[PDB]
RNA sequence: AACUUGAGUGCAGAAGAGGAAAGUGGAAUUCCAUGUGUAGCGGUGAAAUGCGCAGAGAUAUGGAGGAACACCAGUGGCGAAGGCGACUUUCUGGUCUGUAACUGACGCUGAUGUGCGAAAGCGUGGGGAUCAAACAGGAUUAGAUACCCUGGUAGUCCACGCCGUAAACGAUGAGUGCUAAGUGUUAGGGGGGCCCCUUAGUGCUGCAGCUAACGCAUUAAGCACUCCGCCUGGGGAGUA
């Protein structure tokens, strides 16, 4: 029932191959307990309007998910603090 | 409190008659699942204290409608003290 | 150096403090207006301003300077006059910011005068 | 938490005990049992080196695995259980092939929880893992201090240190003091706070509460005789008739630092306190 | 003077879209006072979230 | 026995710093460590105490910690009152509009009672950046246990309890209905960006009417009905 978009940011100095490794596991905990993500986008190195972590640009990805049970977007943002690639993530209920 | 869909079962069950909401039955009966769903929230969040305020304006309307189907009849107000397990 | 030369001006109700630096912070002279004799009601005053602005510039045209920032830092009274000391001592000013610190709150501000 | 006794006698008027009821077994383990003989002070020869030690109610040992070292086997917790040689409990656990061995109880360890020693372990409370991979701001209790001795720094009910930062082959960790410090980062530590947050708010009450922990009365210096005690002495009651307090055997108590100078563990503190 | 919110229809102020918000955040990111950029009181609180999640998103600067 | 307009429920919508919990941020203050740096800084009406020359102030970088959330921001909004402004999520209260689907007076007020209740204050355990009662000085005065300056402790913060007082004020009890208008603003509705009508709040002028006057005036202090609380000259005294 409820609509969440998540946006996160990962380090701009992240090896490439990493990447895809991240993005992949970070949208698996989005998709856990009911979690049926319907869009996974990404936007590219865009330019951090102040420095973050000492970094001045960063790699934008955007997902939607729904779920009836929000555990999913609280098990990201407890791995999203924890990980160090990603420098800043917001969960934003949409209706 | 309750959920829409969750608060039609509860009209279904109490309805006197078909296309009926406002009888003293049922809205006795959404104001007890809504009681003890606040309850239920206050046992966490204890300090609530406008929260736990409209529980106190709910208790009384069911409290002024049980006094209104008592008065009225008694037997009605017997089976719904008992299904609803209201003292 | 050659150029590029930030200078910090600090003007207050009280003494302005002019401060000439490198562009990657590192001091190379200093004046106030406190340091030129200047007695209390003559400390925050456009003349005393002048020489303490000139002051430190013309300890700066010995390390080679001819460009400066300037960063100015309070609401001060000696603020113009020693904007105006800088360029007639011909140190080729090329931006004037505001620094003066704005808290988005988060402090309790010293009570006021009775 | 904390059961106020109601003033029946005077010797048990402000008396505070444990509720003990974040234990779940009241019995220990045949096998996880060693003995320990009180020995109350006494040295290899057979003298008094520490005072106010002696009798007190017998005490088995329970061996701890404070080197938490089973790397990849997950273990269940079966039963928290009370320990009489800590101010901390202690939980059974049992590991997901058969051997089973005691650890120190974390805050809000529950039965059932599982927890993992190792390297690639998560972040939660109970799991061992090296002090390279504990993120910076974790609390950590059963900090080691050398690779694979066994955790040494905090232990005792809530005891907790921050891993605030890194250097190079040291990690900089807040001990509970206020000391921060570096600890190697081949060291283990495991994530949380240690349990009975509430040992140190229980009021003994009794005289002889404080004598079953194998406490024995201790007399003030300033009533032994002269040839006994540096402030002994006097004709009457008298105050400390000398420029410092000092202590049984003659050496300044109240403010001289004795820390051996010259110890190799002087490039690892940053800042001190206590 | 005009909305642009109830001008054009706008229903949903989105704090992804940047291009839209740096209309009103003036010269330092400073949201701009709705007498002078003429939106309803219905519409600046609305705007006022969604530049307050770009900002912390880092979409657009705190100051400038 | 009967009825819907009162009161509630149903359905379709609306706005909101309403409350509780946990997280995430940016600016700023303080302190600490370094690099540069030299004789002042700071403060007043003038001073001086004070901090510096053992390198202060300033400037640049980094770190630690606490507290509050610039711009938005308004006779703006929400709440019974006290009060509630950074963002996100989870629980959760209330209110308004429209409809007329349901009950058919189920309503008002409310002694005793039972809860909430700004700051300051107390206990326990934490935390402690800023500002600071008190305390120290330095000044002004004839004196200054004050206003001015320099510091500075509790407190200011958190979690539990206790306290239960404020010019807790609209100095205006709650409910209901009637009684000229004009013009705003907030949140909706219906018609012909504009106009008209309309519901509920919040404002400013202003009729009748009321008042000792000031003034109030469809958000009465007017006209009526119901219920509760309170007053009977000033001290003594909110004292026994």
């Amino acid at each position: 029932m409820r609509t969440y978009e998540v946006m996160y940011i990962v380090r701009p100095n992240i090896e490439e191959d990493a990447k895809k490794a991240l993005v992949e596991r970070f949208n698996g905990i989005l998709a856990t307990e009911g979690a049926e993500v319907l869009e996974a986008k990404d936007w590219g190195k865009r330019r951090l309007a102040y420095e973050i972590n000492d970094f001045k640009d960063g790699f934008y990805n955007i997902v939607r998910v729904k779920s009836d049970n929000n555990k999913a977007t609280d098990e990201f943002q407890r791995l999203a603090k924890i990980s160090d690639d990603i420098i800043r993530y917001m969960v934003i209920r949409e209706d | 409190a309750i959920s829409q869909e969750r608060k039609n079962e509860i009209i279904k069950e109490y309805r006197v008659h078909e296309t009926d909401t406002g009888s003293p039955e049922v809205q006795i009966a959404v104001l007890t699942a809504e009681i003890n769903a606040v309850n239920e929230h206050l046992r966490t969040h204890k300090k609530d204290h406008h929260s736990r305020r409209g529980l106190l304006k709910m208790v009384g309307r069911r409290r002024h409608l049980l006094n209104y189907l008592r008065s009225k009849d008694i037997q009605r107000y017997r089976e719904l003290i008992k299904s609803l397990g209201i003292r | 150096n050659i150029e590029n030369g930030v200078a910090h001006i600090r003007s207050t109700f009280n003494n302005t403090i002019v401060t000439i630096t490198d562009e990657f912070g590192n001091a190379l002279s200093w004046s106030s207006a406190g340091a030129l004799g200047f007695k209390g009601s003559k400390k925050s005053t456009p003349f005393a301003a002048q020489m303490a602005s000139e002051t430190a510039s013309k300890s700066a045209m010995e390390h080679g300077l001819k460009t400066v920032e300037v960063t100015v830092k309070g609401p001060g009274p000696g603020r113009e006059s020693a904007i105006r000391a800088l360029q007639s001592a011909g140190l080729e000013v090329t931006a004037i910011r505001d620094v003066t610190p704005v808290p988005h709150n988060g402090c309790r501000p010293p009570k006021r005068r009775r | 938490a904390i059961k106020k006794y109601k003033p029946i006698t005077n010797g048990r008027r402000n008396m505070t005990s444990l509720d003990f009821a974040e234990i779940t077994k009241t019995t220990p383990e045949k096998s996880l049992l060693k003995p320990l003989p009180k020995k109350a002070g006494r040295n290899n020869q057979g003298k008094l080196t520490v005072r106010h030690h002696g009798g007190g109610h017998k005490r088995q040992y329970r061996v701890i695995d404070f080197k938490r070292n089973k790397d990849g086997i997950n273990a269940k917790v079966d039963s928290i259980q009370y320990d009489p040689n800590r101010s901390a409990n202690i939980a059974l656990v049992v590991y997901a092939d058969g051997e089973k061995r005691y650890i120190i109880a974390p805050k809000g360890l529950e039965v059932g929880q599982i927890v993992e020693s190792g390297a690639e372990a998560d972040i939660k409370v109970g799991n061992a893992l090296p002090l390279q991979n504990i993120p910076v701001g974790t609390v950590v209790h059963n900090i080691e201090l050398k690779p694979g001795k066994g955790g040494q720094i905090a232990r005792s009910a809530g005891a907790s240190a921050q891993v605030l930062g890194k250097e190079g082959k040291y990690v900089l960790i807040r001990l509970r003091s206020g000391e921060v410090r570096m600890i190697l980062s081949t060291c283990r530590a495991t994530i949380g706070q240690v349990g009975n947050l509430q040992h140190e708010l229980v009021n003994v009450g009794k005289a002889g509460r404080s004598r079953w922990k194998g406490i024995r009365p201790t007399v003030r210096g300033s009533v032994m005789n002269p040839n006994d005690h540096p402030h002994g002495g006097g004709e009457g009651r008298a105050p400390i008739g000398r420029p410092s307090p000092m202590s049984p055997w003659g050496k300044p108590t109240l403010g001289k630092k004795t820390r051996r100078g010259k110890k190799s563990s002087d490039k690892l503190i940053v800042r001190g306190r206590k | 003077k005009v909305c642009y919110f109830t001008a054009n229809g706008i229903t949903h102020i989105d704090y992804k879209d940047t291009e839209l918000l740096k209309r009103f955040i003036s010269e330092r990111g400073k949201i701009l006072p709705r007498r002078v950029t003429g939106t309803s009181a219905k519409y600046q609180r609305m705007l006022t979230t969604a530049i307050k999640r770009s900002r912390h998103m880092a979409l657009l600067p705190y100051v400038k």
